[PDB]
């Protein structure tokens, strides 16, 4: 059961930021799509850049496991 | 290309928003020397005066014994000293080279007082004043002019080339560049324009402190094999200089 | 068993009891000539081998291009070939 | 003498050369790759290093996984596939494969 | 890249020593000085 | 100096199985009987 | 005779020392000149270099 | 110090041998010293010519020779730090 | 050469040419 738990572990990090681009990528798309104004695109743009950020968080949580599970002694 | 240079000073630069301007001249255009990679053809003419520099040249001539290079010289010369602009070595470089090369303070003194401190010297001046050739001369103007390279030399000004045929390539370049739904997609505005934007700004609020914790290693380097170099020199010349005396010995006995 | 075929070391443990154990070089110098370079101090390298390293003071992006080339072309149109339609 | 040759600047300043990376091991890279098998957990495709994954990449490549499949199982993924169907499509100019692809399918 | 950088440094902090002809480790190699007694 | 003269390569991979088979032998003997027996004759079997 | 051998060394020894310093001053700033150049000059830290990044990768 | 020794060719080091004498400045105080320019043309005894770094500007000496040089100055820093040295180099 | 002093340790690892017989070896699978 062990090599299940782990390889489930490894898998949800390693699609983590996969997941952070692709369907928070669809949503922000879904808003575009729908918003045609400039006071809530104006207002949007900073989700788009908060959106960048989380991405880069994401990334940075994804190596830092990464590198715990695939650190080996010998 | 090689960093030249005798200094030891770690120098980093930061820019404007304004553009190096020079004077106005319908035949000349200033360029840096290591992107333009230019010729002697290439380089600007103008005449310098001969007179503050012949006067020397006489005197070195009259001490050397040769006075048919004066001569030549002079005949040359007269109406002025056409040479290369650019293409020139500094009073305090050449008398940098005298003195590690063992010229007398007498001579020395002799430049000091004959020439002004912003003097430029000229690659025919050094070839004629130290029985060398042009060639070298030139050469070695240029190897310490390369050394400075911040300076803008000045070139013939040439007309763009190939103008036609680059714009019928602009034109095809926006045709099929331009036909397309890139700057308006869904993608450019999610992630090319927000991700570079981001970087953007942050490259501009923190310019100064990432460029100098990057160069904090190479500061402390530098300073490191400054310091090692001159303790062991100054530990090498004060251990001969109590070892000079171990000669007279022989000329005792 | 005899002891013929007994294995051919001693436990971590015993070693360190007896002084014995060593620790270091997770690589080792196969040749003498190669173990001394660090204490001859004026010939770490003889004339000869001098001259066949300075062949490679760069890599040669030229052999690189070349063997890539190769090895793709083989690759695709020896290993990789897939049917396709023909109208 | 006067100079009239007009000397370029190339047999003045020399440019580095910095297209291909510098070596600062001497040793060419199959050397190297040789060196890591007797270094220690570095062999073949264990350890971490440049050469493991190499010899990952080789041994992958070595094995079938990544080749073509058979005419059994074609029509498994390969008949249905955005490649076959845009590189038939750009191989029959103007005809349209769908058809034949159904044959092939069949076949 | 590591590489780059090991001789990166090595330059700075050996090539202008005066004290480090070689390796520390190394020094009993080394010819004897006719200056010391 | 590798090889010598008058023997002959299979009589080194005789000699190299041998020591293979005697040394696996050594290991089994000198192991747990809980786990060996299982792992060596009934999971593969 | 050997008081002349002796001087003999002992200017050899100084004028080692002084070639050392003009060696020295005469060279280019280490950090302006070009690493693989510095590494193909200098034969004992190739050794150096070798040893611990060729005949190993960890 | 660099194994890295200047042409003495006049497009590079202008001036080497127009004079019998050599300067240079020593040390963070710049100590003026004097040597011989035959002193100083031993070096390209052992000069070796393939090799040229630095814009082509600087050959490379045999590693025996600058490594001989290289021990002259380390003997004298490693004298001038111990005070056991030897009052004399005889 | 013959079987025998081909096959010989000495002379099958100082004087001898493997690469054919060790070729042949690896392509073994391809002939079969
Ligand atoms: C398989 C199926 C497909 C097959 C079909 C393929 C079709 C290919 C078509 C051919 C064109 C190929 C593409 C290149 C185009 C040229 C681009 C170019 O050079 O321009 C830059 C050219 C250079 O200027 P620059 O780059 O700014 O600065 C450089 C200097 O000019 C300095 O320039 P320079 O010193 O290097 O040269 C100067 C030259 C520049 O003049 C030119 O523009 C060159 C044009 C030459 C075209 C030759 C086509 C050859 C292939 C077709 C064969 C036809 C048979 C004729 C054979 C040649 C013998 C006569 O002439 C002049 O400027 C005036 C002085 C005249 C001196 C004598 C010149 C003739 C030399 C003798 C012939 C040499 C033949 C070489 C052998 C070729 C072997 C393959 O400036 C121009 O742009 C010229 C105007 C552009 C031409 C088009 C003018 C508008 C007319 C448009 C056509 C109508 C619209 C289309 C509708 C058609 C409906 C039917
Ligand atoms: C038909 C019979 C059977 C088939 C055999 C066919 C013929 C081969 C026969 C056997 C070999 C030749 C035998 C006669 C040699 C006689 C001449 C001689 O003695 O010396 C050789 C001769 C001269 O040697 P030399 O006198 O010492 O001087 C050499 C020069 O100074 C230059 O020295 P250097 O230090 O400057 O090295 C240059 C190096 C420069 O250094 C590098 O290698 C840096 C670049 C490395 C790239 C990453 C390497 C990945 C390696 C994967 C390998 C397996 C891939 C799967 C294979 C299919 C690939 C499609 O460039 C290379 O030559 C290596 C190219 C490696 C292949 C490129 C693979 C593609 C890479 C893709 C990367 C990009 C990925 C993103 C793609 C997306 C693009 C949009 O030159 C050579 O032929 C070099 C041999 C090249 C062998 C590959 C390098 C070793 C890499 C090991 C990888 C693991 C392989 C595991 C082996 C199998 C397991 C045991
Ligand atoms: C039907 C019922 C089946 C049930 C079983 C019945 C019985 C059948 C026999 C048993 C079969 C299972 C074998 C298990 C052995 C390994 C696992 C184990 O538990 O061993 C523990 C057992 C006890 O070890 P220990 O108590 O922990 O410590 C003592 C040391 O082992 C003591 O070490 P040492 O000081 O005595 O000597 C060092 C030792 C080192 O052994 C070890 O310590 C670990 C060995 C590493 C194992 C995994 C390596 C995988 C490497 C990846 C391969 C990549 C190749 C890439 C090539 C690219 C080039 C293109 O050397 C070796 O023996 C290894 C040599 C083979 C390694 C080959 C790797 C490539 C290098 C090539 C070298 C050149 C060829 C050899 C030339 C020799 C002169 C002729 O190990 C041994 O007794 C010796 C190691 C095993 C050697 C192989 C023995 C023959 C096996 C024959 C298998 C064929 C089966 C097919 C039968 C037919 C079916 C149809
Ligand atoms: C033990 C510790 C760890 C040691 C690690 C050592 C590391 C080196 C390992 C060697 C590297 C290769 C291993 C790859 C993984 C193995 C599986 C594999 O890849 O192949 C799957 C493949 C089957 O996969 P498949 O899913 O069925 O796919 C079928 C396709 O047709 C697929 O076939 P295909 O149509 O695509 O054609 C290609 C296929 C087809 O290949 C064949 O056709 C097989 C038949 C070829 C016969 C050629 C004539 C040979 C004449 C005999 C030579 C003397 C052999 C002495 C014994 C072997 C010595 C190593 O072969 C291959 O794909 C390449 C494999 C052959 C590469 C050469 C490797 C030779 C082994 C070198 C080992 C050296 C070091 C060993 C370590 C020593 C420990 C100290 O293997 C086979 O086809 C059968 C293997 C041969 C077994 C026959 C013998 C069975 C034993 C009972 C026989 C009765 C008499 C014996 C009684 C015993 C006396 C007491
Ligand atoms: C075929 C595909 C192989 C590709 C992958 C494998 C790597 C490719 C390189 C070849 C692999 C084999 C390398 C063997 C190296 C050992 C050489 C050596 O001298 O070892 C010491 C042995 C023992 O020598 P010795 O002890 O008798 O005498 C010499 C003593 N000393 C060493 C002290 C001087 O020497 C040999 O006799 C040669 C053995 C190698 C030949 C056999 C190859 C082994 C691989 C097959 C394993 C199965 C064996 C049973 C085969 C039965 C055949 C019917
Ligand atoms: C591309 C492929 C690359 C991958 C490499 C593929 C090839 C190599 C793969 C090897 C990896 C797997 C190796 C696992 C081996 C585990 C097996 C094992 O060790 O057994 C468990 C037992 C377990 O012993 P243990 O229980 O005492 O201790 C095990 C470890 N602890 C202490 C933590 C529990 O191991 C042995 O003791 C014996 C092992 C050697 C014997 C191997 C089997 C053959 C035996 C034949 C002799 C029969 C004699 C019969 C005599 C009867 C009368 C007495
Ligand atoms: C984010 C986590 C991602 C983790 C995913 C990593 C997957 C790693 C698992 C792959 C290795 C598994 C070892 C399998 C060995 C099986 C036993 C064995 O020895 O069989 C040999 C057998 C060869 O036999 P034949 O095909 O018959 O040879 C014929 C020669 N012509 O080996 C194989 O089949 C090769 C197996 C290929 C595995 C699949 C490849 C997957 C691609 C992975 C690379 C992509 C990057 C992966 C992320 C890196 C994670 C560290
Ligand atoms: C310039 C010369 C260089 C020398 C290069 C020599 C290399 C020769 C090695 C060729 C080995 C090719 O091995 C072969 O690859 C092809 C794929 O293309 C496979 O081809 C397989 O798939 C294709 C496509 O589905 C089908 O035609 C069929 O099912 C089958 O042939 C074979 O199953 C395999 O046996
Ligand atoms: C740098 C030193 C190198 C020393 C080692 C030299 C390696 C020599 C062996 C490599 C030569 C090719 O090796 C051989 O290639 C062919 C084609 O891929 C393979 O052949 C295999 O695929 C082909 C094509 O489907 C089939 O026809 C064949 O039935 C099958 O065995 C062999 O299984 C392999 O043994």
């Amino acid at each position: 059961r062990f090599y299940f738990m782990y390889m489930a572990r490894t898998t949800f990090q390693a699609v983590r930021p996969l997941l952070a681009f692709s369907v928070f990528g669809e949503v922000m798309k879904l808003v575009l799509a729908t918003m045609s104004s400039g006071l809530f695109s104006f207002l949007f743009s900073f989700v788009l850049a908060f959106e960048v950020f989380y991405f880069f968080l994401q990334c940075y949580i994804s190596y830092t496991f990464l590198t715990m599970f695939f650190t080996v002694l010998f | 290309y090689a960093t030249l240079g005798s200094g030891w000073s770690f120098s980093k630069v930061q820019y404007t928003k304004y553009r190096i301007t020079k004077p106005w001249t319908t035949d000349t255009t200033f360029d840096d020397i290591i992107l333009s990679q230019p010729s002697k053809e290439d380089f600007a003419k103008f005449t310098k005066e001969a007179p503050l520099f012949l006067r020397f040249l006489k005197l070195v001539t009259d001490v050397e014994g040769r006075q048919e290079a004066f001569i030549q010289f002079a005949k040359r010369c007269e109406n002025g000293l056409t040479v290369e602009k650019d293409v020139y070595v500094t009073k305090k470089e050449l008398v940098d080279c005298l003195w590690k090369n063992g010229y007398t303070d007498t001579e020395i003194n002799a430049f000091e007082i004959a020439f002004p401190a912003d003097y430029k010297f000229h690659y025919p001046e050094l070839a004629v004043l130290f029985d060398l050739t042009e060639e070298d001369c030139y050469k070695y103007c240029i190897r310490q002019r390369a050394a400075t390279p911040e300076e803008l030399v000045e070139l013939k000004y040439t007309k763009p080339k190939n103008l036609v045929s680059s714009y019928g390539l602009c034109f095809l370049g926006v045709w099929f560049g331009l036909s397309n739904t890139v700057l308006s997609n869904a993608w450019f505005y999610s992630k090319t324009f927000p991700f570079g934007a981001v970087f953007y700004m942050l490259g501009s609020y923190f310019y100064r402190d990432i460029r100098e914790k990057l160069w904090k290693e190479e500061k402390s380097l530098i300073h490191t094999a400054q310091e090692n170099k001159n303790m062991g020199e100054e530990s090498v010349y004060k251990q001969m200089k109590k070892y000079a005396t171990d000669t007279k010995c022989l000329d005792y006995l | 068993p005899s002891g013929a075929y007994r294995l051919p070391a001693v436990d971590y443990k015993r070693q360190l009891s007896r002084g014995t154990l060593v620790e270091g070089a997770d690589f080792y110098l196969p040749t003498a000539q190669e173990q001394q370079r660090l204490a001859r101090h004026f010939e770490p390298y003889s004339e000869q081998e001098q001259e066949e390293r300075r062949k490679f003071r760069f890599q040669s992006i030229s052999v690189y291009l070349a063997v890539a080339l190769g090895a793709s072309f083989v690759h695709d149109y020896f290993y990789q070939r897939r049917p396709v339609a023909w109208c | 003498k006067t100079l009239e040759r007009n000397v370029p600047m190339k047999e003045i300043l020399q440019p580095l050369w910095v297209v291909e990376p510098p070596n600062f091991l001497r040793q060419p890279v199959w050397k190297q790759f040789w060196e890591a098998q007797f270094a220690n957990r570095s062999f073949f495709f264990f350890g971490n290093a440049w050469t493991s994954a190499a010899a990952f990449a080789f041994f992958i490549w070595w094995s079938r996984v990544f080749d073509p499949p058979p005419k059994e199982r074609l029509d498994r993924y390969w008949l249905n596939s955005p490649k076959f169907r845009i590189l038939s499509a750009f191989h029959n100019p103007g005809k349209r494969p769908g058809l034949k692809i159904s044959l092939m399918t069949y076949e | 890249g590591k590489i780059h950088g090991a001789v990166w440094r090595m330059k700075h902090l050996f090539a202008t020593n005066f004290k480090m002809v070689g390796h520390p480790r190394y020094a009993y190699a080394l010819p004897k000085n006719p200056l010391l007694q | 100096p590798l090889g010598v003269k008058g023997r002959s390569v299979f009589a080194g991979m005789r000699s190299f199985i041998g020591q293979r088979l005697g040394r696996l032998y050594d290991s089994f003997y000198y192991s747990q009987s809980s786990t060996k027996y299982v792992m060596v004759f009934l999971f593969p079997a | 005779s050997a008081c002349a051998k002796s001087v003999e060394k002992s200017e050899e020894l100084l004028s080692n020392g002084a070639r050392a310093l003009w060696v020295s001053c005469s060279n280019p700033p280490v950090w302006k000149v070009n690493t693989n150049e510095w590494l193909d000059s200098d034969q004992y830290w190739q050794a150096f270099v070798e040893k611990h990044h060729f005949y190993s990768q960890y | 110090m660099l194994n890295f020794i200047p042409k003495r060719c006049p497009s590079v080091s202008l001036l080497f041998g127009k004079r019998p004498v050599q300067r240079i400045e020593v040390g963070q105080a710049r100590h003026q010293l004097e040597i011989p320019v035959e002193t100083i043309e031993k070096i390209y005894e052992g000069v070796d010519s393939r090799l040229e770094y630095h814009n082509k500007d600087y050959n490379a000496m045999k590693w025996k020779d600058f490594m001989k040089l290289k021990l002259d100055a380390y003997h004298l820093l490693e004298a001038s730090q111990s005070e056991t040295a030897a009052k004399s180099a005889l | 050469v013959s079987f025998s002093q081909f096959f010989d340790s000495e002379y099958f690892w100082t004087k001898a040419n493997v690469g054919p017989f060790f070729l042949f070896l690896f392509t073994s699978p391809f002939w079969y």
